[PDB]
């Protein structure tokens, strides 16, 4: 008696990974960098039209 | 986390070896913190003592003897507990495996001897090295300890007998304490040793102080202090039991030794002192029965 | 920069044991047994990996328990940075026991309609409510315990910032509870010190320590960008300061509730003592200073030890915190340690 | 481990000082939770209540108030004992010198009683500053509430005093495995004993409920059994009050919905269940033995972790 038991291939994906900045809805917002707010209780903005 | 590694003894069957990959977080009494112990000293069969598998509080006797240490990893030829007695307190989450009610984000779970609910279930029996273990149920202290006293009273009605104690209502759904059947004739058979002495120690305790006050506060401060906060209720009692009922100082004294002794006993086997709490986090908050629970090594 | 006084700051200004256990052990080969003879975001990511590397590179003083609750008791906002917060359990027992556990002449049917009802005044889904503050105990037994109007100030800091329909609902509860023999305690453990909240709307997800100590914890003047941290009794009503006549020794924290069977209808009263006596002493100076024995059973209190306050010192009282507009004798204790201990009343 | 130093006063003679070299192990007693203390807090002259040396049943009552401390080194200028009351939080198990006739086993809760044997070694005397060290005797909690036991029966049944002549029972007299263990029989204060019997008779009062009577019932029961098993016929102590008591529901049921029986147990086990404790200090630490040595020898060093 020889009878084996064979893996016939192990497969696997790739995740990818989007960005956001390579999109459509990045148009509709201002984005920016600000690692400070975490140190920060209130923030604002003025607007006088 | 000082892990002890148990040895597999040798070669078991392949349905052994998944019995135990399921008892990971399963608690275990190790009898000495031996960091090499073997798997024969942990088992069921290391539980006899007078020539007998122990009952109910034979056991409750051993699991506040030995040290319970949960398992953190089963290994072919290994297994690893991490004994809960051992470090500091409130260090070393382990996980646990929940067993009948939820097991709430805290309550300091009691690890109660098995044959309380379903007895044999939990067995899990090798046959390959024919060996057993009965792993401790978790319980919380609060209904450990009411749980324990359910029964026991359950057991004193049973002695003799010509309001359920059995219907449990914790949490969400009634709890069930008769599996009927013969299992309550299982479960009355293994209590019936801690309900003598449970009994006794009553009996003893009150014959001991109805005789002892009468024969004491009639030889100062004792008499006037006593019977003042005693108003009806240690003197009436002594009317009502001496009714139904018989009445030494030499033998009284000598019998208070005795039975305060036996008494304390009792009363550290009862009380199912806690040996972990839960402190989750980032964690359900409830652990649902049969869900492996974080818990930390003191109250 | 530098002293005259060098050996004394190496080790102040500041192992090779496990240094030289790899060396024999493990340098060693082949042992044992012998043969003879992108500005700032970029900088982000990479921090936030490397802090994965220091705290992978290493492995206690500190536990946090983490839950999620309601705001309609409790309330993490209107709290502070130092506060007990005691847990409550299984509101499913809606004096199911009431049935037994209480004596006759007894309506056990009191709790099932004071609770019930408790909830019609404040269902079963996404969450639940546990997580009792320290604060909504003293406003709910403010009228019922001994002192007025200090008590009562923190009756109006909860109404301004957490309802009175609530509180008194919630009284009605403790009312009907300790009429039953079902008690506050037996219900309401310690859960911890309230680190940081995080609500959303009805929701809260409170984290707080299990046990340590608390002044390590966010710290900062206070956590995040509230006010300091102290873990202030918030009565000058509650801080029932024993040790009238003390000695230097670790000051110790417990939690009492004091009852009133009938001499005062079910009286709750909910503080903590802070002297150095350990349990076993605690019992014995419990029933003295209480007269509150009245049978008129026989359990007057009920308490567990929260922890340790390992310097006998920062005992600060302070009528000055606020919560809101309204203002609170405020007791202020520096520095607590946190064993959560075990409810003790058999008496 | 928030250790607390006890400083060595001025000079004790080298004598003295080599007596301290071999009091490491021990245990003392300290009036506080401290940082700095003084050597003559913890000396036995401190015990010393108004004018007068308590007794034997009340160095328990002090050992009651005060906090147990397990010596873990002494240096020249300091004695450093760890409070095992709060300070027990070490990874390893804090060295506890078994000083007794007796042998801990394994898994032993081990709770402290004042010297009580009739050979012992507990005087200590250091001659250069007045003062003494008395170290308790570490002792199995099975065995130190027999002995409490024997301690308060003995300053009791004296104290009726026993109309019956005057020849009474030993209870000065125990029994560990083998070895005959003889109690030291000297004095009993009245307020020693008071308080003794004062808890004692109060919480044996609190033990009886409504449902107790219910178990009453079962004493002729219980003698059944008796005598047509072997156990059960060992668990009546040959001399049994209960056996004596012997030589019924009464109605009364209020309502039928309370439970008594179960009630009755809380309210016994609570009270009467935990007497040893109340007369007597309650273990704070268990022999464990990382080595796998399951006993201590007497004279040995017991590892010991905390609460059983």
């Amino acid at each position: 008696d020889v009878e084996f038991d064979a893996l016939l291939g192990s497969y696997c994906n790739t995740l990818s990974l989007v960005r956001f900045l390579e999109l459509g809805l990045s148009v509709a917002c201002v984005c920016t960098k600000f690692p400070e707010l975490a140190y920060m209780n209130e923030g604002r903005v003025q607007f006088e039209v | 986390c000082f892990e002890a590694d148990i040895a597999i003894p040798s070669g078991i069957s392949r349905p052994d070896a998944a019995a135990l990959q399921r008892c990971e977080g399963r608690v275990v009494f190790l009898p000495t913190i031996r960091r090499q112990l073997a798997l024969a000293d942990v088992a069921h069969e290391s539980f006899v003592s007078g020539g007998v598998s122990p009952d109910t509080l034979g056991l409750l006797l051993a699991y506040r003897r030995r040290f319970p240490a949960v398992i953190t990893r089963v290994l072919p030829t290994r297994i690893v507990a991490c004994p809960v007695d051992l470090g500091l307190t409130h260090a070393g989450t382990v996980n646990l495996r929940n067993t009948s009610p939820v097991d709430l984000c805290n309550g300091d779970p009691v690890s109660l001897v098995p044959p309380v609910f379903e007895g044999q279930a939990t067995d899990v029996r090798l046959e390959s090295l024919d060996l057993t273990l009965r792993f401790p149920v978790p319980l919380p202290t609060p209904l450990a300890r009411e749980i324990v006293a359910r029964l026991v009273a359950r057991g004193i009605r049973d002695l003799n007998p010509d309001p359920d104690l059995n219907v449990l209502y914790y949490n969400g759904a009634r709890l069930s304490l008769v599996a009927d059947v013969q299992q309550l004739a299982s479960v009355n058979t293994e209590l019936r040793s801690l309900v003598l002495n449970m009994v006794y120690s009553i009996t003893e305790g009150t014959t001991l102080i109805l005789t002892l006050i009468p024969r004491l506060l009639a030889l100062g401060y004792v008499n006037a202090l006593l019977q003042m906060q005693s108003v009806t209720r240690e003197a009436a009692q002594l009317i009502h039991p001496e009714a139904p009922m018989l009445m030494r100082r030499l033998p009284l004294y000598e019998a208070l030794v005795a039975w305060l002794a036996h008494a304390g006993q009792l009363g550290d086997i009862l009380a199912l002192a806690p040996a972990v709490r839960v402190c989750t986090f980032d964690g359900a908050a409830v652990v649902q029965s049969g869900d492996m629970a974080p818990v930390i090594r003191y109250p | 920069t530098k002293p005259l006084p060098t050996a004394p700051m190496a080790w102040a200004e500041s192992s090779p044991r496990e240094l030289a256990g790899h060396a024999p052990l493990r340098r060693v080969l082949r042992p044992p047994i012998a043969r003879r003879d992108t500005r700032a975001t970029r900088d982000d990511t990479e921090q936030a990996v490397d802090k994965i590397l220091r705290g992978a590179r290493r492995a206690p003083r500190y536990h946090l328990t983490r839950q999620v609750t309601l705001t309609d008791l409790c309330q993490p906002n209107a709290e502070r940075a130092g506060a007990l917060l005691l847990a409550l359990r299984h509101p499913t027992d809606l004096p199911h026991l009431a049935r037994h556990r209480a004596p006759p002449g007894r309506q056990t049917e009191r709790l099932a309609e004071a609770w019930g009802q408790l909830l019609e005044a404040s269902e079963s889904g996404c969450a639940r409510a546990g997580l009792v503050s320290f604060n909504f105990l003293v406003a709910a037994c403010t009228a019922a315990y001994d002192a007025r109007d200090a008590a009562e100030a923190v009756r109006a800091h909860i109404t301004t910032n957490y309802a009175g329909a609530r509180l008194d609902r919630f009284s009605e509860c403790l009312r009907a509870m300790v009429h039953t023999h079902v008690f506050p305690h037996e219900v309401m453990r310690f859960f911890g010190g309230l680190v940081s909240w995080v609500t959303q709307d009805e929701l809260a997800s409170v984290t707080a320590v299990c046990s340590g100590p608390q002044e390590a914890t966010h710290t900062g003047h206070p956590g995040r960008p509230c006010s300091a941290v102290t873990i202030p009794a918030c009565a000058f009503v509650d801080l029932d300061a024993e040790l009238c006549l003390g000695g230097p020794g670790a000051a110790f924290l417990y939690l009492v509730f004091t009852y009133r069977q009938c001499r005062d209808q079910e009286l709750c009263c909910v503080y903590v003592v802070k002297s150095q006596l350990p349990p076993r002493g605690l019992e014995a100076a419990l029933e003295r200073l209480f007269g509150r024995l009245r049978i008129t059973t026989c359990t007057y209190a009920a308490f567990a030890e929260l922890g340790v306050m390992p310097d006998d010192s920062p005992r600060c009282l302070h009528r000055t915190e606020r919560f809101g507009a309204v203002g609170v004798p405020v007791v202020i204790l520096e520095g607590v340690v946190w064993r959560p201990g075990g409810w003790r009343a058999c008496a």
